[PDB]
């Protein structure tokens, strides 16, 4: 992950907004996997009685 | 220009429960602090290298 | 503090949320249960339940 917090008061501070009030939190993730053997992987299908 | 001149000077650092608990009395008011998710990424002021 | 623990609990959630279906999603070998063949013809009603 990447958490990214600009609290507000001296960051969040811009010519749109001199008045730092403003503030939020990022959280951003890569992700990916690869599949080495595919026989291996076994999966039944079935209704579930309720 | 004088470091001596200096009134005040504040310093943060980092530190754990058994820290503060080896010397006892020296420390009160423990009990208040959440210690277990009170986390060093809502204070961003701190630079350090911890993730 | 409490928005903070909130929302990286929703991100650990949702990473575990993708790999489960990118697992499933990528099964090699497949059973149906009873005489049903795809995701179609699986049914409760019938001679043979699934």
């Amino acid at each position: 992950f990447t958490v990214m917090t600009k609290m507000p008061g001296k960051e969040t501070a811009d010519r749109n907004d001199p008045y730092g009030e403003t503030g939020f939190s990022s959280i951003k993730w890569y992700y990916g996997i690869l599949v080495k053997r595919p026989e291996r992987l076994a999966l039944i299908k079935t209704v579930a009685p309720l | 220009g004088d470091i001596n001149k200096a009134m005040f000077a504040i310093v943060s650092f980092e530190t754990c429960k058994a820290d503060l608990l080896k010397e006892k009395d020296r420390y009160h008011n423990l009990n208040k602090i959440d210690w277990q998710s009170s986390a060093p990424v809502n204070e961003p002021d701190h630079a350090t290298t911890t993730p | 503090e409490h928005l903070s623990r909130e929302l990286m609990n929703g991100a650990t959630q949702i990473t575990e949320a993708v790999l489960q279906k990118d697992l499933l999603a990528a099964a090699g070998t497949v059973l149906y249960a009873g005489a049903a063949t795809s995701d179609a013809t699986i049914t409760g009603e019938g001679s043979t339940p699934s």
